[PDB]
């Protein structure tokens, strides 16, 4: 179906068409509702995209990632490799952390793209509001800054990840039972961790300056 | 909320539907909490929590006003331009000589619209116009014929 | 910073502005007693950068952003400025405080 | 489309479309299964500050109106727009000798 | 006004403002303009609010609309800045506050 | 033929569903097995839902905060405090660490059962599974969904206010005097439905993956990890549609 | 969209917060949209476009709408069709007939000026219009039943 | 609207039950509940006040002058209830003088 590309693909596409829809309805609600561009995209750098992108890799990635080092403990394969003279560690685990931060950029970049995507058409096509609006507002109050930190963010909490599934993975036990169990701890492990960092980053970055100017 | 303050009842004679957990300010200060505003006898009665250090007459005046135009409100505890020497204790009252409320945007604009609407303003361009007419290019010889 | 009162919409965060940019934030108000009256103390904390670039008879005004918004600390340049400049240890006033719309 | 309708100011119903024919525009909306007289005055108010917009309806006359009935653009009236009122106010002030407004006073 | 604010031509943006700092005679601002548009020489500033809610801008006014143009690295001394609120709302209230209401 | 395998599948998911929903309404009650798959999912998906939901919440406030200090509207905060937290927050915390935790553990069970044909036991023995496990599981899904999602929206409030309050300053009476300004009967009433829902899904896909599985040496954990990827993507667009059925109530208009 | 829609260009003396893709309207009714804005020396020159189902008089005025505190701006074509000669595709409207919103800076700087102009002064403590009403009702205070009289016997006698 | 809060010198004791339309549309009769231990008198009038500029109302009762208690379920006429701002009249009534 597309592996990890799509199931990020579809799962910020969902997360944009959220904020999209709910900020225009509160808006429109109060009355201010040319802001949504404006709040959109906040909504979608500061919080949204980076946590929701964060929870879809550790699912997808991180899951298999899991499940294929506990298929290889199970089937003796870390054995086959310790006993052929192979750092098991260097050639499992390192491979997989350099594959993830090789890997991640593109993708958090197309969950990026997708949901800005995803707001901007379900604004200004379902809700009919002008492009030349939501375009001003989305460009004049986004820094690039924000985006450059949530990258750097981004990438931390995909090593993170991936080093708490391999461990998981890496030192199964019970046949192919205990693989299961494996998985969803280790899902369990990243969700905190996900959450735990890009809250950490944001306290850290706008504790004193907020980066968003409005009034005088 | 901290240990040393002082308890006030303000009998407001309306409160302008003031919620609780508002901001009790003096100089515009907020140094307050209103705790309950229990109505007894059909006379709002607020409880008022006043953080230490704070002397206040005992001919203060309390009023409720507005903080901001989409916003709180907050009642303002302000001395008068007579202070007197005594001070209010933990457990006394401001009545209701002393407690008033600020007119809201509402109740302005109600009064402005009340002017607007039952004062015959159609009428002023009407006059305005005939002024027009009687001293258009006409100045010097009304002048002249005074 | 002391004043009469220290305006509404005015809770610590609020910006401290020198020629309209900002250059500190506000850090905590009180109410000091003085002679038997009470009035505001407000606590600024300034970027230094900036300090050797406000003269000492600096005009200070409590100002109103906007209708909806906040207030702010607006610092100004006198007629006739002074040569010494400001610190931690001057005594400065505020001029005035925009009307409520109370 | 979706603002309210109102009798008497409490909600009766919506706004439904909103037509252009000729020079005017035909507004439809619902009352909710309420029943208003043929004479009744349909009113495009400004609800809040900060841009609702809401129908009033007074109604009158002793004549049922029929489904899809339509009242006559004799009986509607339009809002007097905030922005309208602002301008107004500036292009005439702005215009005015206030040296001799002054003197004159 | 602040950094990252747009850059307009009677209306239009035309650039970004890049800093705003404190001077001793006012506000030094520094700004990137496409080099597509070119203002005339006798342009002058204004500092301009959007609506009452806020987002400030700086909109670059020419009356000629044409001439000489200014090169990189110049500087426009000509400024105007709005009103403001505060004096507007102090003034309003000083006015109405003398008329005599009981002679009314 | 492309699209005729996955569809396979998806209707042995609403032929197994349909007749989980055949047993449930027909069949005698599991009330023991009930009890014990409820007391499973709790302390299996309790701590994780509270260790990311009292962070995501106060990254959320946090935001909602300094935008609006530099907004100007600061005591309005509580309104979107509660807007977010009884309709987006609630829900889809439950949907993270229901389907992470809940489902995954649902469908490695019954997997485990699969592999030592305790399903087969069952069988022969004239028993029906259906009736003896998935319902018991779905019901005790639904049921969990329901308190988490009740637990992270008061947990979320309430973290959100003592971080406004006693961090960024914030006036407490403006936090609890606007969380009714845009939240109402309507909201509650669609993240309740939300979240049950999310959990009857959730049990559903977790069950079937779990009765349907590979055995081999990988694939107990490639059912677990393609439970897990179903439930957030069916989750998600569940999510969305409510959201707009939700909104186009609404409790400002 | 071409071949469906007719186009028109504008000139105004400003064009703000109005940008491509904003609305243009007939009584309030969308009708279509604004394809791009460009300074053209002194002016603003703008192209927009309304669907072709709708028809325009040829002396139409394009204003510049600002609807609501925060709102996208619109351009409506203020006079609605009623019969006669039609805005042409290709039409050109010049400054004479256009207009623009009202702005919040002049609003302010009108009210200052006003305030400044016509307030209270240290040499008029009481401002113009507090001296014309102290003095008009200091002035004939006890005159009312007077002044009556004596026009009820003007009118008559005349 | 139904549910809103009704106070009694802007202290609330109870809410609204319902609005209804009376004399052809010509009136609304709107339908209130008061605490038990809040009486009301002869005197007692009810308005309509604005709790905010987006467009939620409440229901607002002074006592009045009389002590002759309003027996319950009773009925306050159009003779002393009064409405909100109306906003649009407000903006409608400057036209003239602009």
């Amino acid at each position: 179906i597309g592996g990890t590309v799509a199931i990020i693909g579809f799962v910020t596409l969902s997360a944009g068409s959220l904020i999209a829809i709910q900020g225009f309805a509160s808006l429109g609600n109060i009355g201010v509702e040319a802001f949504t561009g404006f709040f959109a995209a906040l909504a979608n750098i500061r919080v949204v995209a980076p946590v929701v992108t964060g929870q879809a890799l550790a699912a997808t990635v991180g899951a298999g990632a899991t499940a294929e080092l506990g298929a290889m403990r199970i089937s003796e394969e870390v054995d086959a490799l310790e006993v052929m003279g192979i750092k098991s560690i260097s050639y499992l685990v390192s491979t997989r952390i350099m594959a993830g931060a090789i890997v991640i950029i593109p993708l958090y970049a197309m969950a990026i793209l997708l949901s800005f995507m995803s707001a901007q058409l379900v604004t200004t096509i379902f809700y009919s509001q002008s492009v030349g609006t939501y375009e001003h507002y989305f460009h004049t109050f986004l820094r690039v800054d924000d985006v450059m930190w949530s990258f750097l963010e981004v990438i931390i909490m995909s090593v993170i990840v991936m080093l708490n599934h391999c461990y998981f993975g890496y030192f199964a036990s019970g046949g192919a039972v205990g693989v299961g169990e494996a998985v969803g701890r280790s899902m369990r492990t990243s969700l905190i961790a996900i959450v735990l960092v890009v809250l950490l980053a944001s306290l850290a970055l706008y504790g004193t300056d907020p980066n968003f100017n409005l009034t005088v | 909320t901290e240990s040393g303050s002082m308890t006030l009842y303000v009998q407001m004679p309306e409160t302008l539907a003031l919620n609780a957990n508002s901001r009790v300010r003096v100089r515009d200060v907020f140094v307050g909490r209103v705790r309950k505003i229990e109505l007894i006898n059909w006379v709002p009665t607020l409880t008022v929590d006043v953080e230490p250090g704070i002397k206040l007459p005992k001919n203060t005046l309390a009023k409720i006003g507005q903080t901001s135009l989409l916003g709180s409100q907050h009642v303002e505890l302000n001395p008068p331009e007579d202070p007197s020497s005594e001070l209010l204790r933990d457990g006394d009252t401001i009545p209701l000589a002393q407690s008033s409320a600020y007119p809201t945007i509402e109740r302005t604009l109600a009064g402005i619209s009340g002017i607007l609407t039952g004062g015959g303003i159609p009428n002023i361009e009407v006059i305005q116009t005939e002024v027009f007419n009687i001293l258009n290019g006409r100045a010097d010889q009304i002048r002249e014929f005074l | 910073v002391l004043s009469g009162r220290a305006g509404l919409s005015m809770d610590p965060g609020s910006k401290v502005t020198f020629n309209g940019v900002p250059i500190g934030r506000l850090a905590s108000i009180d109410v000091v007693e003085v002679d038997d009256n009470p009035e505001a103390r407000l606590t600024l904390d300034v970027d230094p950068k900036y300090l050797d670039l406000i003269p000492e008879n600096a005009n200070v005004e409590l100002r109103a952003t906007t209708v909806f918004g906040n207030k702010y600390i607006s610092f100004l340049s006198p007629k006739n400025p002074s040569a010494e400049r400001l610190s931690a240890s001057t005594p400065i006033r505020a001029q005035g405080v925009t009307t409520e719309f109370n | 489309i979706g603002d309210k309708v109102r009798i008497a100011g409490m909600d009766v119903g919506n706004v439904k479309s909103m037509e252009i024919d000729g020079d005017k525009v035909v507004i439809g909306y619902t009352l909710g299964g309420r029943t208003i007289g043929t004479e009744s005055r349909a009113a495009i108010r400004t609800d809040t500050i900060l841009g609702r917009k809401n129908i009033e309806i007074e109604p009158r006359g002793s004549e049922t109106l029929k489904p899809r009935g339509v009242l006559p653009v004799g009986q509607t009236s339009a809002p007097y727009q905030i922005y309208d009122a602002f301008l107004d106010v500036t292009r005439n002030a702005a215009g005015w000798d206030t040296q001799a407004v002054r003197q004159s006073l | 006004l602040y950094a990252t604010a747009n850059v307009t031509y009677r209306g239009t943006t035309i650039g970004k403002v890049t800093s705003v700092e404190p001077s001793e005679s006012g506000a030094r601002v520094e700004m990137n303009i496409y080099d597509r548009y070119k203002i005339p020489a006798d342009a002058t500033a204004n500092v301009h609010s959007v609506s009452a809610v806020g987002e400030q801008f700086i909109d670059l006014t020419s009356d000629s609309g044409g001439g000489a143009y200014f090169q990189p690295g110049d500087t426009i001394t000509k400024a105007t800045v709005p009103a403001e609120v505060g004096p507007a709302l102090d003034a309003a209230e000083k006015g109405l506050a003398v008329l005599p209401k009981e002679k009314i | 033929g492309q699209l005729e395998k996955p569809l396979a599948t998806v209707g042995g998911f609403f032929k197994m569903s349909v007749m989980t929903g055949k047993a449930l309404f027909t069949r005698p009650f599991q009330w023991k097995e009930f009890v014990l798959q409820s007391w499973f999912l709790i302390r299996v998906a309790f701590l994780p839902t509270l260790a990311v939901s009292i962070p995501l919440t106060v990254l959320i406030i946090f935001t909602l905060n300094i935008l609006l200090a530099e907004f100007g509207a600061a005591d309005v905060s509580g309104a979107g405090a509660a807007l977010g937290a009884v309709t987006q927050l609630g829900p889809l915390v439950t949907v993270l660490v229901v389907a992470g935790a809940g489902s995954t553990a649902i469908c490695a069970d019954l997997g485990a059962r699969t592999v030592r044909e305790e399903i087969d036991a069952l069988e022969v023995l004239g028993i029906d599974p259906i009736e003896r496990l998935v319902v018991p599981r779905v019901v005790a899904s639904t049921f969990v969904a329901f308190m988490l999602n009740g637990a992270v929206i008061t947990i979320g409030l309430v973290g959100g206010f003592f971080f406004g309050v006693y961090i960024q300053n914030v006036s407490a009476g403006a936090y609890v005097s606007t969380l009714t300004l845009l939240t109402g009967f309507p909201e509650v009433l669609i993240s309740v439905v939300k979240a049950t829902l999310f959990g009857m899904i959730a049990g559903l896909v977790g069950c079937y993956r779990g009765l349907t599985v590979a055995g081999g040496s990988k694939g107990v954990g490639t059912a677990v990890n393609e439970t897990l990827v179903l439930c957030v993507v069916a989750l998600f667009a569940v999510n969305v549609v409510l959201t707009t059925i939700g909104v186009r109530f609404g409790t400002g208009r | 969209r071409k071949l469906t829609n007719t186009t028109v260009t504008a000139y105004f003396p400003e064009v703000l917060a109005l940008y491509p893709g904003d609305k243009v309207l007939i009584m309030g009714v969308r009708v279509g949209s604004i394809d791009s804005i460009e300074t053209a020396g002194d002016k603003m020159k703008v192209v927009f476009h309304f669907n072709n189902k709708y028809k325009v008089p040829e002396n139409a005025t394009a204003s510049i709408l600002n609807p609501s505190l925060v709102a996208s701006r619109v351009i409506q074509l203020s006079p609605p069709y009623t019969g006669g000669p039609t805005l042409r595709d290709g039409a050109v409207l010049d400054v004479d007939r256009t207009q623009v919103p009202i702005e919040y800076d002049e609003v302010r700087n009108q009210v200052t000026r006003l305030l400044a102009d016509l307030g209270p002064t240290p040499e008029q403590p009481k401002g113009p219009f507090g001296d014309i009403i102290e003095s008009f009702a200091d002035g004939f205070a006890g005159k009312g039943e007077q002044l009556n009289r004596t026009l009820r016997g003007l009118s008559d006698a005349l | 609207r139904d549910g809103q809060f009704v106070r009694a010198a802007g202290v609330e004791v109870g809410k609204v039950k319902s609005v209804d339309l009376i004399n052809g549309g010509e009136q609304a009769e709107v339908k209130f509940t008061v605490e038990r231990s809040l009486p009301l008198f002869q005197e007692t009038t009810a308005a309509i006040r604005y709790q905010d500029l987006i467009g939620n109302r409440y229901l607002e009762l002074k006592r009045g002058d009389s002590d002759q208690i309003l027996p319950p379920g009773s009925t306050i006429p159009v003779e002393r209830t009064e409405p909100a701002l109306d906003l649009d009249a407000l903006v409608g009534g400057f036209r003239p003088l602009f």
